[PDB]
């Protein structure tokens, strides 16, 4: 299985939060956020 | 060299296989292009080889 | 006792009996009706009657797998113009040859002598002068100039890719030393920098916020976002069209009654933007930001008239069926699910799909 | 800065048998004219123009009401 390219998953538990981000998205524009720009 | 000339782009003319005036209508069955429907009745009722008679001096028989 | 819907059959059988006083097959069918009226014609997915012309389907078997449909619907009513009026200058905005007045209206009226664009305005931006407000009203000359001349709907557009941004320093410049802090650019635009509504969408208890959705929230908790629509039109018509042998009105039919930009408007974006604007090394910016057609007040209806039939008519539209209904309902707890006997073998078919509708098992 | 289509030139006529087109003759005169036009209008037709967006400026006048 492979996530979507173009979808950014956040998912929030008992532990918290966090947000996953597909390795085609890293290296674009969306990714900046995350620290993984062009 | 005696190799001289290229076909035209431009679309052609269509004229009428038995007199030559301008022919709206290109004949399913014997491809002749004709007037009229009165050269479409003579066309019709051709001899044997007749219509290829008429697209031979188009260039277009059978062969 | 029979269905409205059931009387309405039966009364209609009665009025052949005008000429009788085939009564076989009369009583037959008065038969069926009286064991459910969807023996007699079953009820389908419907609509308002179509007063337009359409391209029907011919055959059937020759059609294929493979077919494109295209859009055929057209009015009936077919206003027919010459040329010389639609096409060669009968028509006073459109220039051309045979209308040597429209090509230079057009240019001296909206943009020579114009008071709206940019090198008119600038004279007049001083002072006691016509445009001295400019300065404050947050808008540019490039941008006064635009509102002149482009229509309402294309406004309205240019109007989604903005930002409230007077409304936010109401939420950010709050201090008495903040003083109130407003752009000088946009002095003028005060009751956009002041207004309720924007704290009120940021406090923690949203009392202000909830009063200015009272109506909205009270439609929606009476279910008539979701109640069965009660009446529609009875008969619907696309627009009339101008019926003129050029091509040209052919080309002018689709810019204007399928317009491009409107539809793009309308729907937003194509995938392949959303794609572009998604990989890109840089953000991108899209012609409308979303689709502004509006949400549809009905939930079920939304912007059509065709309406489904239910399964909740289905069991009371045969009297006999919302009987049994009721006592199958206790009956359940005796069992019996199959001691039921049909004098009509479909009667049997459409009880299937009661008892799935009911789940109640064989 | 206005331009018309007036068609497409019957030279032309014969790409296909049928196509959905208007072919016209080409133009027999000079490609380039130049004409002198005294053009009138009234204060009031520069009024309306600058009031409101004319003509194939309002296309959603087209809906008529408001």
């Amino acid at each position: 299985k492979r996530p979507d390219p173009m979808m950014i998953r956040w998912v929030n538990n008992k532990m918290g939060s966090v947000v996953a981000v597909p390795e085609e998205l890293l290296g674009t524009h969306a990714g900046v956020v995350f620290g993984a720009g062009p | 060299t005696n190799i001289e000339s290229a076909p035209s782009l431009a679309p052609m003319k269509h004229y009428c296989d038995v007199t030559g005036l301008p022919a709206p209508y290109l004949d399913p069955k014997t491809r002749l292009r004709y007037h009229n429907k009165e050269i479409f009745a003579m066309i019709r009722n051709l001899p044997q080889g007749m219509g290829e008679q008429f697209l031979e001096a188009r260039g277009a028989h059978t062969v | 006792e029979l269905s409205y819907r059931q009387r309405a059959m039966y009364q209609s059988l009665r009025n052949q009996i005008s000429i009788m006083d085939t009564l076989m097959n009369l009583v037959m069918q008065f038969r069926k009706v009286c064991n459910h009226p969807d023996l007699f014609e079953r009820a389908d997915t419907s609509s308002p009657f179509f007063c337009g012309h359409f391209a029907e389907t011919g055959s059937f078997l020759r059609e294929g797998t493979n077919v494109a449909l295209g859009y055929s619907t057209r009015s009936l009513v077919e206003y027919r113009l010459p040329r010389l009026i639609w096409c060669d200058g009968g028509r006073l905005d459109k220039p051309g040859p045979g209308n040597l007045v429209a090509g230079f209206r057009s240019k001296y009226l909206n943009h020579m002598m114009n008071i709206w664009t940019p090198e008119n305005i600038r004279s007049s931006l001083e002072g006691i002068e016509n445009f001295t407000w400019l300065r404050f009203v947050d808008t540019s000359l490039q941008e006064a100039y635009r509102a002149s001349h482009t229509d309402v709907f294309a406004r309205a557009v240019d109007l989604a890719s903005k930002q409230n941004r007077l409304g936010h320093m109401q939420i950010v410049y709050d201090e008495p030393e903040d003083k109130k802090w407003t752009p000088v650019h946009a002095l003028f635009q005060i009751c956009e920098r002041e207004n309720p509504k924007a704290v009120a969408e940021i406090t923690t208890e949203g009392v202000l916020r909830d009063l200015m959705n009272i109506a909205r929230v009270k439609y929606r908790e009476l279910g008539l976002c979701r109640l069965e629509k009660a009446a529609r039109p009875r008969a619907s018509a696309p627009p009339i069209e101008v019926v003129c042998d050029s091509r040209s009105a052919v080309i002018e039919r689709e810019n204007i009654m399928f317009h491009p930009a409107m539809r793009k408007a309308l729907f937003g974006p194509t995938p392949s933007e959303i794609k572009e604007a998604s990989f890109g090394p840089r953000p991108v910016t899209l012609y409308p930001p979303r689709a502004l057609l509006p949400a549809p007040d009905h939930d079920k209806q939304r912007f059509t008239n065709i309406t489904v039939p239910s399964m909740a008519r289905f069991v009371t539209d045969s009297g006999k069926l919302a009987k049994l209904d009721e006592l199958l309902r206790e009956l359940k707890e005796g069992g019996h699910r199959v001691l039921l006997y049909f004098q009509m073998t479909r009667m049997i078919d459409l009880m299937e799909e009661y008892l799935t509708y009911r789940n109640y098992k064989y | 800065g206005a331009c018309k289509r007036v068609g497409r030139s019957d030279a032309y006529a014969t790409e296909f048998d049928l196509e959905a087109e208007e072919y016209v003759p080409i133009p027999k005169g000079e490609v380039h004219k130049k004409k002198e036009i005294v053009q009138d209008v009234t204060l009031h037709d520069l009024d309306v123009a600058n009031a409101r967006p004319q003509g194939g400026q309002d296309i959603i006048s087209m809906m008529g009401q408001l």
